[PDB]
């Protein structure tokens, strides 16, 4: 599990969690529709398509520096909300679940070197 | 007046003129434009607030 | 008045032509089709305006 | 009237540790809604029951520096007390008294003396307990009077406390999941204190077992609205 | 099946440069049948000879109409906030834009403008 | 809702640059369907590269198309006085002009005048 | 409160209030449409929303 | 209420084991909690076109950090009718008696009778008229939770044992399995005895059926977080 | 906000070198979109042969374009009176020049000048 | 893709040549569609007459324009800081220079400068 290995990535995944946590909450209150999935024309609000959208454009600006390539960004950045999972008999709007993939920016290590002299 | 009132204008097309008898028939064909609202305008699905997050 | 932005055949016939002429006594009658009954509307006397909806 | 909703118990305001918030301001009586439509409603049964359970906690309280006083009088006849022995007044400062009339008596008439003297007169034919609100130089304590019916005495009642939530005041709606409850406020507490209101709800299935469910609501007792 | 082209919301967030208001993100409406434009290769081509081709740096694009909603100032249309918008086709797909700036504004009369917005990169989501 | 749209009233002052002398406020009535068209940001941005852009220092514009009133000269409205303008929508809009200048004449028959206006900033009064 | 501590403030307060009166000045001896505002063609005329506009548009430019 | 979703157990995975999982399902609970949780076999036992699930689930519960607790819990007897009296100062071995306040929780009192603490580690519990079972309350010497039972027979000999209910606890028999859409129902009962931070495992060990009457195994489980204030 | 390139501020300090008197300090506006240009290292180089170089001393130069303030003479910007400088970019950079020299005057129409300042060294402010 | 021309990588180390602190490799982005220009042969030649010429030493040149780092100051690209550069362009080259100067200084406004670096030798590596 090489991910978790340098104190540095350590570090840089509490940096990411401390970062989209103190990010998300520009999505407080809000209203998120999410049955007609058609905001109406004068109030506030957002579809959770459109919170994926905007979770994974956030994610596409720190690349490099905390996260490091995010292979299939179609996959690693996934937003399912209550509904969707659970059959609907125990959906209640509100509820969503992010999940991310966390990628150590790669670091240099070892540089073997096999010089082998010679004359002329 | 009225537009004044209110604002809402129309806008006059044609003005037809017929008799039969002792009858005057004085036609005058007009045409509104306006645009229709969408009425639901309900309440909001939810009200966001809270998330989850598993950056695993 | 409904519709802030329109106004509906009975509210044309009652503030704008009504208002105007007193010679009607308040006869502007709205009516569906100017041309729905020529037996019916050529009863109410002489005279009287009729207000109706051609096509939308 | 307060409206709140309960979380439907998934691991889906934390504020501290859990519990929300409600201001409130001294002498008011409020009414709080909470729906426990989100977690009872999944659990398709016969809705919630009458067995709610309160309890207060205070975190920050600031103890009074007035005290109370009780009082057993009889039916018809007046009654005489001090307002003295009451305010230890540590520090040498004025005296000065006061019965505010928004918490006046409720069947008699105080007249306040000179220097901490009162003489209520109950109100005749009424036999009972009454309750009044006093200000010593700023600090509210109450003064309780109990008028007994001539035969021999009447019980003792218990000193009412800065923030409660009355007796039987209390019902649920099983048929939308709502619990409506009173919060009291005494006129004696102090702004800037802070007491915690813990509610264990239970719910019943079809066949009469229970679910409980347990909340915590921070009554910050705050002055000037 | 190819579900009927079309636009279904439109999200636009303003914030001004100069007080560091925020204001959005507020909803707007289509004006006409005209659609938002886009281009979200931010290298640009020129065609140079035998094949060959000299790739330098550019910008992403947006052309987007709406009808001013009649709380927001004029001016946040043309060009004196910037800009966060966000748009939905009915085929799932969505495009966001952070960031973005007006640039080159054009006349408006009050009720329809049309902002040509320049933003370094958008995000498309490529329905399921 | 957003009533029709649409101009109501206009308003204009016109100001001799020579003698001083002051004509107005004076109304006018719209010659045909069309709007009046507006740019209130006093700041142009240019498209650089990579996303960024150049935000220099420009001008308010307001081009507007009025009936010539038959006491004011028609030099009044060619760019010999300067004109102070006010336009009211039915939706409640307003938008006000001070030291407005007329450049960029336009030949006219002397029936119906087409001004473009260039002014330091217009002010609005965003409806209600 | 603070607005009108420095004498400076007050002397200012004095200079503005001159000025608008200069200013408000021009609204003399033209008419008012306050009911059906459709001030004619050719009419010297203004409603009330004109003149909060004017004075608007004042106020921000003296800023 | 609880809702979990079964692996396949076919091919691909399922649930974030992008990076592996934490291979348990979580559930946090607060102390003195009774919720409920479904388990949605359609996703394995779908394909397995039979008779869906059968009324034989087998659970467990096993603590991975317990943190024991400190205050120790005790058992009482009386015939009934007749008051009980007891104490409550032996039940809290300390370094210390700094200054132990005796305090009964009204949210976790008695059942069908009532308790008057006395001053110091003394309680006089009044079983109720015409009542013979079992009655507990929780107690709470400086802090630390414990029970105490003090089950009432109805003077003929005596009720043999009160279990002495664990932290965390799955009911005798509240479980459903509905054949017909693959979903099995259990209840979690959380005593308010759990400090907050330990971790329990709960593992499920349920069988389906085929359409001859053979089986098919399948074995999940849950780790139990205990969190205050949740 | 971030990427915008564009001047926000100019600050201008005059003080004659005759009478010993201040003005100032006033601000100015760009006459048109180009910006104040800047070089702060005081030391030209020469390109020698073979990868050397000689270090010469040198100015530190500014090329500022601004619109004459009504209130000034206009001598004060062909070089007859010592100037205390300042710009402010829109993306927080600030640079500040104090007592600079107007070198090699260039000739006016009397409503936008373009200054060469000449001075021992800039300060560039590098936002946080 | 083994056809298109253009730069895709370029970095640069500061070196300040009084503290002796380096500062790098930080990246860099071209301003405009414009190319860096190079010349590596550090003799350049001069027409003799009748077929003849003479070869004299000279400098490895190079012209590089680039935007300015927001983090770095701008007196580090006017050449008050020795420098060392790398350009890696799209079809597989990269040119390399170390301890180069930047000499014949020339004016910017901020965002954008034109180096003129000199060095000893440019080494390539051309691709495979």
């Amino acid at each position: 599990n090489a991910t978790f290995r340098d104190a540095s990535s350590r570090r840089l995944a509490a940096a990411t969690g401390v970062a989209l946590a103190e990010f998300l909450q520009q999505f407080n209150g809000l209203a998120v529709f999410t049955k007609n999935t058609n905001i109406r024309t004068g109030i506030i609000g957002t579809n959770p398509r459109l919170m994926l959208g905007k979770i994974r454009k956030w994610a596409q600006d720190n690349v490099g520096t905390l996260f490091s390539e995010f292979d299939n960004i179609n996959e690693d950045i996934q937003l399912l909300t209550d509904f969707e999972v659970q059959p609907k008999c125990v959906g209640q709007p509100g509820i969503f679940h992010l999940n991310m993939r966390y990628r150590p920016p790669v670091r240099g290590a070892r540089i073997n070197v096999n010089m082998a002299p010679a004359l002329f | 007046e009225f537009s004044g009132e209110h604002g809402i204008t129309f806008e006059f097309v044609s003005l037809d003129i017929s008799t039969e008898g002792d009858v005057v028939y004085i036609e005058f064909r007009f045409r509104q434009n306006y645009e229709w609202c969408e009425t639901v305008r309900e309440a909001d699905t939810t009200i966001e607030a809270g998330r989850f997050s598993i950056n695993l | 008045l409904t519709y802030g932005n329109r106004v509906t055949l009975p509210e044309f016939a009652k503030y704008i032509v009504a208002p105007a002429f007193h010679e009607i006594e308040g006869r502007a009658i709205p009516v569906t089709g100017v041309d729905d009954d020529a037996s019916g509307t050529q009863a109410t006397k002489l005279p009287f305006v009729l207000v109706g909806l051609r096509q939308g | 009237m307060y409206f709140f909703s309960v979380d439907p118990r998934n691991g889906a305001v934390c504020g501290s540790c859990c519990c929300e918030s409600i201001s409130a301001r001294p002498g008011e009586v409020n009414g709080v809604m909470v729906s426990y439509a989100a977690w009872s409603a999944p659990l398709r049964g016969h809705g919630l029951t009458n067995k709610t359970t309160f309890e207060i906690d205070g975190v920050s309280v600031t103890p009074p520096k007035v005290s109370n006083a009780f009082g057993r009088t009889k039916v018809g006849v007046v009654f005489e007390g001090t307002l003295s022995d009451l305010f230890p007044n540590p520090e040498g400062e004025q005296v000065e008294y006061e019965i505010s009339e928004l918490n006046g008596p409720s069947n008699g008439v105080v007249e306040l003396g000179a220097n901490g003297a009162f003489t209520y007169t109950p109100g005749a034919l009424f036999t009972g307990v009454d309750r009044f609100w006093f200000s010593i130089n700023g600090n509210i304590g109450e003064y309780v009077i109990s008028v007994d019916p001539t035969t021999s005495e009447l019980p003792q009642p218990p000193f009412t406390t800065p923030v409660y939530v009355p007796a039987a005041r209390r019902s649920v709606d099983p048929r939308t999941h709502v619990l409506k409850f009173v919060l009291g406020v005494s006129p004696a507490a102090i702004p800037g204190d802070v007491y915690r209101l813990t509610v264990r709800q239970v719910a019943i299935d079809c066949d009469g077992n229970e679910f409980v469910h347990i909340s915590c609501y921070d009554i910050s007792i705050g002055s000037c609205g | 099946c190819n579900k009927q082209n079309g636009v279904k919301n439109i999200l636009i967030t303003f914030t001004d440069c100069d007080t560091q208001e925020v204001i959005g993100p507020i909803s707007h409406e289509q004006p006409d049948d005209t659609l938002p434009t886009y281009k979200n290769c931010a290298w640009t081509n020129t065609a140079l000879t035998n094949g060959y081709v000299q790739r330098s740096a550019s910008n992403a694009t947006m052309t987007l109409p709406v009808v001013r909603d009649l709380r927001v100032p004029l001016a946040f249309y043309q060009g004196c906030a910037q800009v966060d918008v966000q748009v939905e086709k009915f085929d799932g797909t969505v495009m966001t834009l952070t960031e973005g700036a007006v640039v080159e504004p054009e006349e408006s009369d009050g009720r329809s403008v049309t902002m040509n917005i320049v933003a370094s990169e958008i995000d498309e989501l490529l329905p399921p």
